């Protein structure tokens, strides 16, 4: 299962 | 033994036309379950393994909208990082992110990394107390800053700690029949004539999984590495690994050498002998 | 940017007339774009596939190209790989016993 929380940009 | 469960992203930006192509691979040890594929037609999370099949409907739209948020943030990072490193907008550039969580024999949290790379180079990277980050360089650092202010290792540590454990469990017992399942290296010797006076002796590892491995070969029981050659291990095809060692000798000396075979799926190492 | 390393092979010892995979196995490279094909007496064989990309420790790329061939004795097989760390196309023949 794929992380769900924000992927935050750089 | 221990498991992980590890995510690979990468996007390549293309200034010529278009967005950027985005391939995830998703991981249980070194077998590949699910994939995504932005040239690919189903625009879908798709399944790889058969042990994965069976999540429901709710399971492949969820992964999917989380794929593609994924591609979103690299396409962002993208124009953001070409910012950073003051770039020309006419170049194609490269994000590749792996993220994963092991789990000792207990199958309990071992451990956890989330690792970010720009062309190819460390960008920045979560380490291993899943609190702080290491930033390689000034660019790097603004994002440091940016994800400290927005609690990122929190979250992530959530994820690699709880749920990134509990669903490799899942995965394992739903595909126990291969997960679970070492396949030893089919092991054997060949023997090439090289001139009159010498030849070379080939060990061959074949057909094994997990793909870590170790070839040694000993001349009179101590470990030779002069004369010999090691591949990179190397992938069958249909889910097992391959790797191969050899040695030149002089001929008529083969008897000398043995050739040494480590492997989770092996109770006792294998030794080799040209007899 | 790195260059690819290359290995070509067949997934199971080979045998004239018993239907095989002829694996190209790219590993190594930097950036990801690469062009690789299969050749049979020099030839682009059609139907070839290749694994979803994936990446190393230090970043680098690998990919396996595959397609199922029957070796024979005559036919010569190889793997045609260019790159932009390449000044041109680098070719490495099939020999069945690597
Ligand atoms: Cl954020
Ligand atoms: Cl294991
Ligand atoms: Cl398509
Ligand atoms: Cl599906
Ligand atoms: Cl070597
Ligand atoms: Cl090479
Ligand atoms: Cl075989
Ligand atoms: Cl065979
Ligand atoms: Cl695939
Ligand atoms: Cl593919
Ligand atoms: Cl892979
Ligand atoms: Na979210
Ligand atoms: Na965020
Ligand atoms: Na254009
Ligand atoms: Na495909
Ligand atoms: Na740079
Ligand atoms: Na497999
Ligand atoms: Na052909
Ligand atoms: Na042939």
């Amino acid at each position: 299962l794929l992380w769900n929380g924000p992927m935050a940009v750089s | 033994g221990s498991h992980s469960m590890r995510y690979f992203f990468t996007s390549v930006s293309r200034p010529g036309r278009g967005e950027p192509r985005f391939i995830a691979v998703g991981y249980v040890d070194d077998t590949q379950f699910v994939r995504f594929d932005s040239d690919a037609a189903s625009q879908r999370m798709e399944p790889r393994a058969p042990w994965i099949e069976q999540e429901g409907p709710e399971y492949w739209d969820g992964e999917t909208r989380k794929v593609k948020a994924h591609s979103q943030t690299h396409r962002v990072d993208l124009g953001t990082l070409r910012g950073y490193y003051n770039q020309s907008e006419a170049g194609s550039h490269t994000v590749q992110r792996m993220y994963g969580c092991d789990v000792g024999s207990d199958w309990r949290f071992l451990r956890g990394y989330h690792q970010y790379a720009y062309d190819g180079k460390d960008y920045i990277a979560l380490k291993e107390d899943l609190r702080s980050w290491t930033a390689a360089d000034m660019a790097a650092q603004t994002t440091k800053h940016k994800w400290e202010a927005a609690h990122v290792a929190e979250q992530l540590r959530a994820y690699l700690e709880g749920t990134c454990v509990e669903w490799l469990r899942r995965y394992l017992e739903n595909g126990k029949e291969t997960l679970q399942r070492t396949d030893a290296p089919k092991t054997h010797m060949t023997h090439h004539a090289v001139s009159d006076h010498e030849a070379t002796l080939r060990c061959w590892a074949l057909s094994f999984y997990p793909a870590e491995i170790t070839l040694t070969w000993q001349r009179d029981g101590e470990d030779q590495t002069q004369d010999t050659e090691l591949v990179e291990t190397r992938p069958a095809g249909d889910g097992t690994f391959q790797k191969w060692a050899a040695v030149v000798v002089p001929s008529g000396q083969e008897q000398r050498y043995t050739c040494h075979v480590q492997h989770e799926g092996l109770p006792k190492p294998l030794t080799l002998r040209w007899e | 940017q790195r260059t690819p390393k290359i290995q070509v092979y067949s997934r199971h010892p080979a045998e004239n007339g018993k239907s095989n995979f002829l694996n190209c196995y790219v590993s190594g490279f930097h950036p990801s774009d690469i062009e690789v094909d299969l050749l049979k007496n020099g030839e682009r064989i059609e139907k070839v596939e290749h694994s979803d990309l994936s990446f190393s420790k230090d970043w680098s790329f690998y990919l396996l190209y595959y397609t199922e061939f029957t070796p024979t004795e005559k036919d010569e097989y190889a793997c045609r790989v260019n790159h932009v760390t390449l000044s041109q196309p680098k070719i490495v023949k099939w020999d069945r016993d690597m």
